[PDB]
RNA sequence: UCUCUUACUUUUAACCAGUGAAAUUGACCUGCCCGUGAAGAGGCGGGCAUAACACAGCAAGACGAGAAGACCCUAUGGAGCU
RNA sequence: ACUGAACUCCUCACACCCAAUUGGACCAAUCUAUCACCCUAUAGAAGAACUAAUGUUAGUAUAAGUAACAUGAAAACAUUCU
RNA sequence: CCGAGCCUGGUGAUAGCUGGUUGUCCAAGAUAGAAUCUUAGUUCAACUUUAAAUUUGCCCACAGAACCCAAAUCCCCUU
RNA sequence: GCUAAACCUAGCCCCAAACCCACUCCACCUUACUACCAGACAACCUUAGCCAAACCAUUUACCCAAAUAAAGUAUAGGCGAUAGAAAUUGAAACCUGGCGCAAUAGAUAUAGUACCGCAAGGGAAAGAUGAAAAAUUAUAACCAAGCAUAAUAUAGCAAGGACUAACCCCUAUACCUUCUGCAUAAUGAAUUAACUAGAAAUAACUUUGCAAGGAGAGCCAAAGCUAAGACCCCCGAAACCAGACGA
């Protein structure tokens, strides 16, 4: 809803278009599990397309966790310092890395 | 369960009611269909075509007398003495591809079935039964158990 | 009891906290929140067509005065550019007699001038030189 | 399931205490109308739809079934290489100690199951161990079942033992119409 | 409210003890066995049901005509009351008909 | 109709239609024709031979017979000298 | 039950600095379990808000009530209290910051009605809550001037805009 | 009693202080005229009205509270009497 | 000539406006078997889900700080007076 | 609280009558009449729904469908 | 910030096994719990009714001695609803467990007490520290409704579109039920928290298994048979009958 929402205008950081572009995503942290049957997409996304995510995109810097977890997460840190924890919970493979995508051409 | 009235209320009428109208089977008379039937006789079919088969098989000698107990053993027909089966009748069918030569013995025989094992060279002969008879026989051990 | 639910603050706490805002009992209460609540999602759906058309009788209403204040009316207006082959939707016609009114100044002089060729049609439909500007463009 | 029976009761407003006549009258006073205490609606009343009594879950599949569910289970078994064949269980030193070593050496796994023919030929250090022990269980070829090979990671024959299950497991496949059961004698069947 | 503050205390659950890991043993001793027992007879239970199957006034039919001479009477009250109930329901009520 | 007894906890059949109906082995049921023993004398030949020939019945209370009759009555029977072994069974039958 | 307003002195602030704001003593106090009613006791509360303790408790004196006796011995012990053990150098100077009233643990009896019907009796107790300020008390805000009204309309006729385009 | 009412007193009443209930209550920031509308509008359409907030009185309306209408009809509901 | 819709076109995606009834896909919380271990997964079971029954119980509000209730007077608190 | 007491039990009496009937999402979906101590209901039909086997279904083009005493309709290969 | 909120024990339910109970100091059938005197004072009786049959009148399972099967067959019956066997066959263990509840639940029970009623009889609610209270220590603080903290501002189902801006602007006739049709001035609802209401058979469909056979006796079968799955609510009368209790 609007009026029980908040409310912004369009604006940029820094006007990133003029000049050089840069990926507003600065750091991700995933937390996975060994076990748990909700971690193993995430745990066939770090086997996988990982390397080839970090090999696209340089400039974002990830860590990973890999501890005892029922639900794994994923976390996202921006230039401006916002935040944004996602559930990855049982979630298809394909679909991790569309979200990641998205969340590194979020702003 | 609908809007109102016995369809939800729970108490639609007994099966076979139409709102007060004469049903149908209470309209309709009475016949002498099944009158009896606790007491009409029954026999189970067997085939020439299945003695063959059962002959061919091999469950079932034919170098011995063969009797309903062997059938009974063979699994050639299945008997149901309580509900009053006094036994077991030949049928037409199957007079050809038949060459037994068997010694049977049966309830009830067909003549065609007859001139078909004598032509073979076999033997038929018919033998009655009791109930209790009858299930002794084709459960012969569970008679044993018993030590009667 | 076997079976019981413990979540049910958190499953209406979730309407409360979309129903905060508003006055007296329903902000607290639940069943006059929710009654109140899908009422107010409902009005949310229904108002995106209301914005539309509010919008569009706005920028009406705004290229009508900027007409009238260099002396021409709306329908006439855009009669004149659609003849003229502009296609200007309204908001940028409302946005751009704001912010430079120059330019709506010119288009509103060629659309009185395609009027007045126009009505020499009018007067004469062929058996003359077409209009400079009512000329039109085939495309292929 | 089928060896289940339940145990809950829940009292009805007939089985609950008291609630025989009208607390108060239909049509004098504002009230709503209510025929008794303890129905379902108040408090202290009873249940309207509860557990009824102590039920049965009992039901049977057939014996082929069975049969080709511990067959299959087996086979599982062997092909994803936790099962395991010995000659016989004997041992000289008979300790947990040595049996977790071996098993950890061998690369067993955390649970494992033995199987033996009988009851009585068990011996002495093999059933200490195992009765001291409780991850390393130990049964006879009758009480074998995919319930515990499947919790158990690992299984345990012995030759005996596998040719028993090959008879019994093939004379169910090849397996003759019943008659009468097979509790009772027959000609073949001892 | 329902909700508790804290939390409970964690819930042990030893799942390698005598019983769960002596679960189902001897069941097919019927069928590698032999034919000795047959496993409705190894089953712990009422007698009024070990090794069947039934709704609830099945069973409580059962139990009268099994266990009924045993019962107490206000027991035995209920339990006839029970299943005049539900022969009544079963037999009058409801839909499909 | 009295889907649980109170002895048993079994169906029961009504006796009704046992006196009144046959069953065949294919499903189909078969009735005498009603009013065919009275009033005769009224009624012309065709019309008397029109309700002597025996009938079958449409699916709906064949249903009907067949829910409140038992398996008991269902079940194949092979009598002796029975004109209806003809038609226990059903020949070129499709859809 | 909550009894955290006892708990809000036994708080201890950190040293401050020399070089920095003094700050002012704060003190709460109540009073638990009074017969009378919150409704009634609320007004003297808000009335005593906002002063010195020693007009309040003037007013409360030459107030013909019940509530006003119990607040103002409250008071009385209260100011004890700061002048004895908690290093308040002027009894006088002190203020008002927060008084309040609050529903107590309460008592239901029976009151008959005729023709056999009854009604219940809801004994009331109220519990009385007080926050001691040291310093003056804070003056308060006079009425907004037809300058400042004018002021804010113009201020609110220049933050206005343009809306629904660029 | 009335023409035709009046004056005085006690209670009542209002104010100050103490104690402190019930029936009712979908939410309400609870206006008027005309018209329409499940045929009688505070909530709808067109007009008019309109700083906010109490205390005391009235009973026109809220189809006001109250009591699942007793009148009438229905129920293959009851019961009394003949 | 214009204004004028959930119609139509326009960029992207589409299972996402009917009563009774019927057919389908998911699933909250719980116990159990087995996993996992900042609270989850696969399966079975069931006292398995409440914005409404002049619903039951407990609390708290409106009506309401309203209706209603009470102590003869004076004084030394010994007495006296009406 | 006597057109015949109150309490207990049968008794969870019955009620074609009234009310209520709990998570999310999609889809299809108001339909002639007959009988009934029946018209506040029910049964059959009809309509609707689901899963399957098969093939014609709908629109309809000439011809065709009564003496007595109009708009249209039925049938109907093609398209 | 108060009022409050939260807890986990008591105990209880279902089964199994096993048969069980009573100062023996005084008193207690007269008006019970009262130390002590002449009476002739004794029981053996079909249950009925509600309900179903859509009315109702014959009728309508409720056990009296092995679980299964025969069998819902023989039979009876306003031949209607419905009731309903037997001959015959013939079962395999120790009890210390719970895919039962945890203070509106589970026994009504902290108790048949308080309390109500002449009497028979009806019949409750609640509690929660900590190892130690011969430690009252002590943020455990944070959460229902209700208030104060902190009244009020033209105009309108109280919101939505929005807006620089809370309002002022445009839009919009509360919910459920019932009904041909409700904003309707038709019902119900003060509100919070807890409890509260779809249980079932053949016959079909889906999935396995075997197959002229299937099923761990009994039953079915002209591809059938066995197993599983899913399918059928709650509250409410005036009334009727039997036995006690009351002048
Ligand atoms: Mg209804
Ligand atoms: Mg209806
Ligand atoms: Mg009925
Ligand atoms: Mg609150
Ligand atoms: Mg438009
Ligand atoms: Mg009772
Ligand atoms: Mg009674
Ligand atoms: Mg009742
Ligand atoms: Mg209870
Ligand atoms: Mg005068
Ligand atoms: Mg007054
Ligand atoms: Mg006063
Ligand atoms: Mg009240
Ligand atoms: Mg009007
Ligand atoms: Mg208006
Ligand atoms: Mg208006
Ligand atoms: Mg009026
Ligand atoms: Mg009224
Ligand atoms: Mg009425
Ligand atoms: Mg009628
Ligand atoms: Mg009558
Ligand atoms: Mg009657
Ligand atoms: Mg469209
Ligand atoms: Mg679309
Ligand atoms: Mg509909
Ligand atoms: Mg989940
Ligand atoms: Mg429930
Ligand atoms: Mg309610
Ligand atoms: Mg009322
Ligand atoms: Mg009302
Ligand atoms: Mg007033
Ligand atoms: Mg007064
Ligand atoms: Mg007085
Ligand atoms: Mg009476
Ligand atoms: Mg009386
Ligand atoms: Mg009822
Ligand atoms: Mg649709
Ligand atoms: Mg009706
Ligand atoms: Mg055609
Ligand atoms: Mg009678
Ligand atoms: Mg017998
Ligand atoms: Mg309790
Ligand atoms: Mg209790
Ligand atoms: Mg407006
Ligand atoms: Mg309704
Ligand atoms: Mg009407
Ligand atoms: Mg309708
Ligand atoms: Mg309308
Ligand atoms: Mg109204
Ligand atoms: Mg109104
Ligand atoms: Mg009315
Ligand atoms: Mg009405
Ligand atoms: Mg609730
Ligand atoms: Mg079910
Ligand atoms: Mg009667
Ligand atoms: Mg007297």
């Amino acid at each position: 809803t609007a009026r029980g929402t908040p409310s912004r205008f369009l604006a940029s950081v820094l006007h990133n278009g003029l000049g050089r572009y840069v990926q507003q995503l600065q750091r991700l942290s995933f937390s996975v599990s060994r076990d748990g049957a909700s971690s193993r997409g995430a745990r066939e996304f770090v086997e996988r397309e990982v390397i080839d995510f970090a090999r696209r995109n340089p400039g974002v810097v990830i860590y990973v966790n890999s501890r005892p977890c029922c639900v794994p997460r994923v976390v996202a840190e921006y230039l401006n310092g916002a935040v944004r924890e996602e559930s990855i919970h049982c979630k298809s493979v394909e679909e991790i890395s569309t979200l990641v995508q998205k969340l590194a051409d979020q702003s | 369960r609908g809007h109102k009235g016995e369809r939800q209320r729970g108490t639609r009428p007994r099966l076979g009611f139409e709102g007060g109208q004469t049903p149908f089977y209470i309209r309709i008379p009475k016949y002498g269909f099944n009158e009896g039937h606790s007491f009409r006789r029954q026999y189970k079919p067997l085939s020439l075509n299945r003695l063959q088969y059962l002959i061919d098989l091999g469950r079932v000698d034919p170098s011995q007398p063969i009797d309903l107990t062997q059938l009974v053993n063979g699994r050639g027909v299945t008997i149901q003495p309580l509900k009053r089966d006094y036994g077991v009748q030949l049928v037409e069918e199957g007079a050809d591809t038949f060459t037994a030569k068997v010694n049977i013995e049966v309830q009830l025989a067909s003549e065609l079935a007859i001139a078909a094992i004598e032509k073979n060279g076999g033997v038929v002969t018919t033998a009655f039964y009791d109930p209790r008879s009858l299930d002794i026989v084709c459960k012969p051990v569970p008679f044993f158990l018993r030590g009667q | 009891l076997r079976n019981r639910v413990t979540d049910r603050y958190f499953r209406i706490q979730e309407v409360l906290k979309h129903a905060r805002h508003f006055r007296g009992r329903k902000n607290r209460c639940y069943r006059l929140a929710v009654r109140t609540v899908i009422r107010a999602f409902v009005k949310c759906t229904k108002a995106r067509y209301l914005k539309k058309k509010n919008m569009r009788t706005l920028w009406i209403n705004r290229i009508t005065a900027a007409s009238q204040e260099h002396g021409l009316k709306y329908p006439a207006l855009i009669g004149n550019l659609v003849k003229c082959q502009v296609e200007l939707n309204r908001k940028v016609l409302a946005d751009l007699a704001i912010y430079e009114p120059k330019t709506f100044k010119s288009l509103a002089a060629l659309a009185s001038r395609r009027r007045h060729e126009g009505f020499a049609a009018a007067l004469g439909d062929g058996k003359e030189p077409e209009g400079i500007f009512s000329r039109v463009v085939q495309y292929h | 399931n089928f060896k289940r029976i339940s145990y809950a009761k829940t009292k009805t407003r007939a089985e609950v205490r008291g609630g025989g006549r009208k607390p108060w009258p239909q049509k004098g006073t504002g009230r709503a109308r209510h025929g008794s205490i303890r129905s379902p609606l108040w408090r202290g009343g009873g249940v309207a739809h509860g557990p009824r009594g102590p039920t049965s879950y009992y039901y049977m599949l057939p014996m082929k079934v069975r049969a080709l569910g511990l067959k299959v289970a087996l086979t599982v078994k062997l092909a994803q290489d936790d099962l395991h064949i010995m000659d016989s269980l004997e041992l000289p030193t008979g300790d947990p100690q040595y049996l977790t070593e071996l098993a950890h050496y061998r690369r067993w796994g955390d649970s494992v199951l033995l199987v033996d023919l009988t009851h009585e030929e068990m011996p002495q250090s093999i059933v200490e161990a195992t009765s001291r022990l409780k991850t390393f269980n130990l049964i006879p070829a009758v009480g074998l079942n995919v319930h515990s090979m499947l919790k158990h990671q690992t299984l345990v024959l012995t030759l005996p033992t596998v040719a028993f299950l090959e008879d019994k497991l093939l004379w169910q496949d090849s397996r003759y119409r019943p008659l009468y059961p097979f509790s009772l004698p027959y000609s073949d069947f001892p | 409210i329902g909700i508790r503050l804290t939390l409970p205390p964690p819930k042990v659950v030893d799942r390698w003890n005598e019983k769960r890991a002596m679960f189902g043993v001897y069941d097919n001793i019927g069928i590698l066995g032999n034919f000795e027992k047959h496993p409705k007879e190894l089953i712990r239970g009422p007698i009024w049901l070990r090794g069947w199957k039934g709704n609830e006034l099945q069973r409580c039919i059962r139990k009268r005509k099994m266990v009924g001479s045993r019962m107490f009477a206000d027991d035995l009250h209920n339990l006839n009351k029970r299943i005049r109930y539900l022969y009544k329901h079963f037999n009058r009520h409801g839909k499909f008909r | 109709l009295t889907y649980f007894s109170a002895r048993k906890g079994k169906r029961k059949t009504v006796k009704a239609v046992i006196d009144r109906f046959l069953r065949l082995h294919c499903g189909l049921w078969v009735r005498r024709k009603a009013g065919y023993k009275k009033k005769l004398w009224k009624k012309t030949p065709a019309r008397k031979k029109r309700l002597r020939e025996f009938v079958f019945c449409n699916k709906t209370q064949s249903k009907l017979l067949d829910k409140m009759t038992t398996s008991f009555w269902k079940r194949r029977n092979w009598y002796v000298d029975d004109p209806y072994q003809k038609y226990h069974d059903r020949t070129n039958l499709k859809v | 039950i909550s009894r955290k307003w006892e708990k809000k002195n036994k708080i201890v602030y950190p040293p401050q600095l020399p070089g920095e704001p003094r700050r002012p003593a704060e003190i709460y106090h109540c009073r638990r379990q009074i017969k009378y009613s919150k409704d009634k006791m609320w007004y003297l509360a808000k009335l005593i808000r906002g002063m010195s303790i020693d007009q309040a408790l003037a007013q409360l004196e030459f107030n013909d009530k019940k509530g006003a006796k119990i607040i103002k011995e409250v008071l009385l012990e209260a100011q004890d209290m700061a002048v004895r053990d908690h290093n308040v150098e002027f009894r006088s100077n002190l203020y008002i910051a927060e008084s309040t009233s609050g529903r107590g643990q309460c008592l239901k009896r029976i009151r008959y009605h005729g023709r056999g019907r009854f009604g219940i009796m809801e004994k009331v107790y109220c519990h009385y809550f007080v926050k001691l300020v040291e310093g003056p008390p804070p003056p308060p805000e006079p009425p907004k001037t037809a300058v400042a009204h004018a002021k804010e309309y113009i201020q609110q006729l220049r933050s206005r805009t343009i809306v629904h385009t660029l």
